[PDB]
């Protein structure tokens, strides 16, 4: 079938610049004006522009005419677009979307941040409950990511043995670093006596850490 | 045998994007 | 630019029942016989979908569930019934004017019987501790409807700020909103104190729900 | 029996896209 | 005898961009 592959996350100083790929395949490259849009999280979709690839020839939004530099390579059968003097504001992710009269087809979108903040792996810390507390059928156990960037973080409990009763919350900013946390519910009979862990996968800085959740 | 006669034409492409607003008047 | 307006910004709807979304664009939209709205699912973690375009035509390979009408500069979006594969943010976009603009989004959230919401609260591991920070989470589970206030109060008394707080959605198979909200001291300071308590707020609960732990 | 025949000829260019909507007024 | 019919020729190129609007009165 039809598909846009589009290239891999990306982190960035500000001021400087970045290339972004969409290898297409499935139909005739040519035929189809591809076009470029911006998804900041919790806000609209931003049209940047469109480049017909079969001459290079392509129109930009007003708005990203300084910024945005779209690209094409027939042999490759893939669009590119640049983005220059990058400053926080373009952090956000971007998609490359297929055009026949409405954007019908779409890639998976790369994903731009933008800053000064160095990339850091994660201290995790186990939720054990509490010291002072009364057991029920079901017990609730955690463990919380904090201190890591950039963002794409994922969490596993026991090998991968419970998805369901697995809640994982997303991260937030603090103080110019993020913070995650996950929880997971199982019966009482179950912990502690069976083995419960949570392993954290931060693939950015080439770091997993796994913890083994303890009672007290 | 002789080959397979030439295939069929291609199929059109795609329509162009729309323009930008008129200016004003 | 041409800017389309969509209502309402979120809305809740039992499964079974009909769901209708209006997008509204400040200049109609109409080239000639027919007019060029198209409307656009997405969900979390992925490209949007497109579901109608041209406003009463549909997508081959969307479901009739998802019946959209409009004419002129008013158009809607409507689907019966509502499923749970439907929860999504929901855009209008038009392909008459360069720039191309995309609606604001309208969150499409599933009614459903109001939940209590399980609690657990944890104290700061030992791990953190040696490095000098403790935070207090809690986690409160399995909730509905979303809205929830929680209230973090150290040693009887109230503090108000270093709380970051994350949600979770609804989802293909749960239907519940479960919440983290992590409140974040100093070590010394976290010392300094004894008893810790996390308050609860909710439709479900005339009497606001409590953990506390003495520390010790 | 022989080869296949060769490739058909390229296909027509897409229609053109369409003008933009009236101005501001005068 | 003859082999068969060629594949269909490459797909028409997107058509080209949209011009600007007519002037406001």
């Amino acid at each position: 079938q039809v598909q846009l592959q589009q290239s891999g996350a990306e982190l960035a100083k500000p001021g400087t610049s970045v290339k972004m790929s969409c290898k297409a395949s499935g139909y005739t490259f040519i035929s189809y004006w591809m076009n470029w849009v911006k998804q900041r999280p919790g806000q609209g979709l931003e049209w940047i522009g469109a480049i017909n690839p079969s001459d290079g020839y392509t129109e930009y939004n007003q708005k990203f005419k300084d910024k945005a530099i779209m690209t094409a390579d027939r042999s490759s059968s893939t669009a590119y677009m640049q983005l220059s003097s990058l400053t926080s504001e373009d952090s956000a992710l971007y998609y490359c979307a297929r055009y026949g009269g409405y954007f019908d087809y779409w890639g998976q979108g790369t994903t731009l941040t933008v800053s000064s903040a160095k990339t850091t792996p994660p201290s995790v810390y186990p939720l054990a409950p509490g010291c002072g507390d009364t057991t029920g059928s079901s017990v609730t156990l955690g463990c919380l990511v904090k201190g890591y960037f950039p963002e794409s973080v994922t969490v596993t409990w026991s090998s991968g043995s419970l998805s369901s009763s697995v809640h994982t919350f997303p991260a937030l900013l603090q103080s110019g670093l993020y913070t995650m946390s996950s929880s997971v519910t199982v019966p009482s009979s179950t912990w502690p006596s069976q083995t419960v862990t949570c392993s954290v996968a931060h693939p950015a800085s080439s770091t997993t850490v796994d913890k083994k959740l303890e009672p007290s | 045998g002789p080959p397979g006669p030439p295939g069929m034409p291609g199929e059109r492409g795609a329509a162009g994007i729309a323009g930008p607003k008129g200016p004003p008047g | 630019d041409i800017v389309l307006t969509q209502s309402p910004a979120s809305l809740a709807v039992s499964l079974g029942q009909r769901a209708t979304i209006s997008c509204r664009a400040s200049e109609s939209v109409e080239y000639f016989g027919t007019s060029l709205m198209q409307w656009y699912q997405q969900k979390p973690g992925q490209p949007p979908k497109l579901l109608i375009y041209a406003a009463s035509n549909v997508e081959s390979g969307v479901p009739a569930r998802f019946s959209g009408s409009g004419s002129g500069t008013d158009f809607s979006l409507n689907i019966h019934p509502v499923e749970e594969d439907d929860i999504a943010m929901y855009f209008c976009q038009q392909s008459r004017e360069v720039p191309y603009t995309f609606g604001g989004g309208s969150k499409l959230e599933i009614k459903r019987a109001d939940a209590a919401p399980t609690v657990s609260i944890f104290p700061p591991s030992s791990e953190q501790l040696t490095s000098g920070g403790a935070s207090v989470v809690c986690f409160l589970n399995n909730f509905y409807p979303k809205d929830i206030n929680v209230k973090w109060k150290i040693d009887g008394s109230e503090r108000q700020n270093g709380v970051l707080n994350s949600w979770t959605d609804q989802d293909s198979k749960d239907s519940t909103y479960s919440m983290s909200s992590t409140l974040t001291l100093t070590k010394d300071e976290y010392e300094r104190h004894n008893s810790y308590t996390c308050e609860a707020t909710h439709k479900t609960s005339t009497s606001p729900i409590v953990k506390s732990f003495n520390r010790n």
